[PDB]
């Protein structure tokens, strides 16, 4: 888990999670009474605010977020130059270009799945007093939480659960559209596309119930002649032999 | 390819002096598409749109989303996503990507559990281009279809690290004075209560034990008490409900704590965030003094 | 007599739904210029010790 | 050749006691762990203790 | 012969020339990536597309693949990533190549990887341990190649022959070595890191 601590107020008090609708506040100290861990504390020694939230009427946990404010060079840079080095993934189904283009990015990277946090479990299997505590709640995550492949989910017993039994995970389900990936191309960059001395060779025509091998060019069997004679003017065959002019 | 000559030996075709016909999009058209992109965030859902499997007539219903496609993925509300758009030729060949800008989401997920069903809303971006000149220019290049393309953020450039509940911690009096431990994970999870009627419930015959016991969740409230009206709340046998406050003019800290050194206090000033990413993603379990905001 | 050997308690709090605050009422630990709203200490990940 | 010194500031100490037989007193407390030297670097006066 | 901006006599040699004063600093980012335990060193070299290739002009110091608070076990994989901040690169070249010499023991044969072929105008690159082709360690010595003064050539099957060649080796005369030794004002200073 993650553990942190609110900083003390500028007056020296303690900052606390706010109390919803000004209900169920902290235990206020009596006059001239200090905490036993901080004799040199101000009067009250506690600061607490409230949030005017009415949609919640039952018990709750303050759902919160580890915000980060400053992020320099997010994806390597904002320029086309940085965008060139980035790897892109597909998102959404293909739509026809009619009088207007209306795209909808269906596939993102965030899930929304039930998460059962086994907060506490037994130190040993023979000790006297042990506690098991679970908190099942919905949350946003970049990991497919529903890939949990153990059957100790949503059962009242929850007595023998442990990290060995409760939250076994199969990472494979948290897979992206990695297979078909694309990237940006620079228009003014000069990458050649002309091969005057080069011969591509297709596969032998199967002449069976499949595609025509000639129409499928893969450039996997190229052959390059010497460039200090000239371009390939002509290719010809004569008595079972290819001759190139 | 644009070859120049051919032969044919042993049912194999040769193709010499060829040019790889590559069709690109001019920079001015890329910029025009970028300027003409009206991107907005919408709250969409799945085709079914009604999850009847889940109801409030059961002890536990695990919201299982693996029976659907991978379109269940959404977008974090405060995240930055570098968006783009593709185009398809008449053959099915996808063109390059047209970077349209880094755009931040503005709608969160929303699950609402009704009596007999639940409704989940997935945030989705939506790019709209209506400039007929740009669309005609795109069509003139031989393109027919278009698709959304995105670059997702890495953990280093993420605005959001994780999301999870906040659980108050606990601390023993003697250990806190000693600072051997100063805080520790609460054995029981300690949610806040929306109202103060439970205090009146813990009085007389109002509280029936079958309802269950609300834990000691207030900040400095000792975990324990001497009032039999709330006896079922007692979590430790050796607790006397000694408040963690003393008058310095009367007694010292050590003497005050010695009245009940095995007493514990709750601590909402120091919390323990429990997110699924920490448990499942091993990269978040090695953070050491990370500068983040809550 | 009736000496304790092993007692164990289980609990599974179930949150059937999450209610999100509007943008106006979001609570931020850091608000620059606010004396009370101080921030958060550096985050730490606990694994074993 | 001695070149320098070490600026001792604190000392992290711990204690553990286990007895084969129970305590003599039927209601005795037994092993008691007190506070010894577990102090920050700032309290450097009580170093080397 | 299709280029008319030749301005120096070194523009025609087999080995490329570097005009700008490249400043490349490499720092370790912790939290993301997948690297093996050990030390890593980065080597850089320009190369024109279908053209010449410079020697290894800059090599980063050793960087430690360890956790943010402890070392790594010999069998552990660390989630580290190294950001490379290029500054004032030779834009005349088509690409700048990045290598990574990875050591998993003491004086062991490292695992050289060809990280990426970045453009000579890019200003930042983060090297996660995933991408890269594992090239042989010995070919880091063949980058650029030797400088020879051949006499004749042929050209068969796209292969070049070079006969009756002299290995042009340029040494420093003893008198200049002694002059440098005498003119060296060496002193010891108390420096620190950039952060300080």
């Amino acid at each position: 888990h993650l553990v942190f601590a609110f900083n003390y107020t500028e007056s020296g008090k303690q900052l606390i999670l706010p109390m919803k609708n000004n209900n169920n506040g902290y235990l206020a100290p009596s006059a001239n009474s200090k905490p036993f861990w901080n004799p040199t504390a101000p009067e009250g020694a506690v600061y607490q605010d409230s949030i005017n939230f009415t949609n919640e009427n039952r018990a709750f946990f303050w759902l919160a977020e580890l915000y980060r404010d400053s992020v320099v060079n997010r994806f390597g840079g904002d320029t086309e130059e940085a965008i060139l080095n980035n790897t892109w993934l597909p998102s959404g189904d293909s739509v026809i270009i009619g009088d207007s283009i209306n795209i909808e990015y269906t596939e993102g990277d965030t899930y929304y799945q039930r998460y059962d946090c086994l907060r506490t479990f037994a130190y040993t299997n023979e000790d006297q007093n042990s506690i098991v505590d679970i908190v099942s709640f919905m949350c946003e995550s970049k990991v497919n939480i529903d890939g949990r492949y153990d059957k100790n989910r949503g059962q009242v017993n929850n007595l023998a659960v442990s990290p060995t039994n409760f939250n076994l995970f199969n990472p494979v389900y948290s897979q992206k559209n990695n297979f078909f990936t694309f990237r940006t191309i620079d228009y003014e960059r000069f990458s050649i596309n002309y091969f005057p001395n080069s011969i591509t060779v297709t596969k032998e025509k199967s002449l069976g119930e499949d595609i025509d091998t000639w129409t499928n060019i893969t450039l996997a069997t190229t052959l390059d002649l010497d460039g200090d004679k000239g371009e390939i003017v002509s290719l010809n065959t004569y008595n079972n032999e290819i001759f190139c002019f | 390819i644009a070859p120049y000559t051919m032969t044919q030996k042993d049912n194999t075709l040769f193709l010499g002096n060829y040019t790889l016909k590559r069709s690109l999009i001019s920079t001015e058209l890329k910029n025009q598409i970028k300027s003409d992109s009206i991107v907005t965030t919408i709250l969409g859902g799945l085709d079914d749109a009604i999850e009847s499997e889940w109801n409030v007539n059961t002890q536990y219903n695990s919201n299982y989303d693996l029976n659907y496609d991978s379109r269940i993925k959404g977008f974090q509300k405060g995240e930055i996503y570098r968006l783009g758009i593709q185009f398809q030729d008449n053959k099915g060949k996808w063109s390059e990507v047209v970077f349209i800008g880094d755009y931040e989401c503005t709608e969160r997920f929303k699950y609402t559990q009704y009596d007999t069903y639940g409704i989940t809303l997935i945030p989705r971006f939506k790019v709209v281009i209506s400039n007929s000149t740009t669309i005609q220019a795109i069509k003139n290049l031989g393109y027919i279809n278009a698709r959304g393309v995105v670059v997702f953020p890495t953990l280093e450039d993420r605005n959001i690290l994780c999301q999870g509940i906040l659980c108050p911690t606990v601390a023993n009096y003697k250990d806190r004075l000693d600072n051997s431990p100063f805080v520790q994970s609460s054995w029981f999870s300690r949610p806040k209560q929306a109202t103060e009627t439970w205090k009146t419930e813990y009085s007389g015959t109002n509280h029936l034990s079958e309802f269950g016991e609300v834990p000691y969740f207030q900040h400095n409230e000792p975990i324990g008490s001497a009032s039999l009206s709330e006896i079922t709340r007692w979590e430790i046998q050796t607790s006397l409900g000694l408040v963690p406050y003393y008058n310095p003019s009367t007694t010292n800290a050590k003497d005050f704590v010695d009245g009940s050194p095995s007493e514990f206090l709750v601590d909402e000033n120091i919390v323990t965030m429990h997110s699924p990413d920490v448990e499942f993603d091993d990269r978040l379990q090695n953070i050491t003094n990370g500068k983040f905001k809550l | 007599a009736a000496a304790l050997q092993r007692k164990i308690i289980s609990n599974l709090k179930f949150a059937s739904q999450n209610n999100y605050l509007p943008n106006q009422s979001v609570w931020e630990a850091e608000i620059s210029g606010d004396a009370n709203h101080t921030g958060i200490t550096p985050v730490n990940s606990w694994t074993e010790g | 050749r001695i070149i320098g010194t070490t600026h001792l500031t604190n000392t992290l100490s711990d204690i553990s006691v286990i007895t084969s037989t129970p305590t003599y007193g039927n209601y005795a407390t037994g092993f008691y762990k007190g506070k010894v030297a577990n102090m920050n670097i700032s309290t450097s006066y009580y170093g080397g203790r | 012969i299709t280029k008319d901006d030749y301005n120096n006599a070194d523009d025609f040699d087999f080995v490329g020339t570097i005009h700008t004063s490249s400043k490349i600093e490499v720092s370790k980012v912790n939290g993301s990536g997948a690297f093996g335990q050990g030390v890593i060193q980065y080597a850089f070299t320009y190369y024109n597309k279908y053209g010449k290739e410079t020697n290894i002009f800059r090599t980063s110091p050793l960087l430690y693949i360890a956790y943010s608070d402890r070392g790594a076990s010999p069998e552990e994989t660390v989630s580290c990533s190294f950001q490379i901040n290029f500054t004032e690169l030779d834009s005349s070249y088509d690409f700048i190549r990045v290598y990574s010499i990875h050591r998993t023991s003491i004086d062991a044969t490292p695992t050289v990887r060809k990280v990426a072929d970045l453009a000579t105008d890019t200003k930042l690159y983060v090297d996660t341990g995933t991408t890269g082709e594992i090239v042989d360690p010995t070919l880091l010595l063949y980058v650029g190649g030797e400088e020879i003064a051949p006499y004749t050539m042929t050209q068969k099957d796209n292969t070049l022959f070079l006969g009756n060649y002299t290995l042009k080796r340029s040494l420093i005369s003893t008198e200049l070595k002694n002059q440098i030794k005498s003119d060296s004002i060496v002193t010891t200073i108390l420096g620190g890191l950039d952060d300080a």
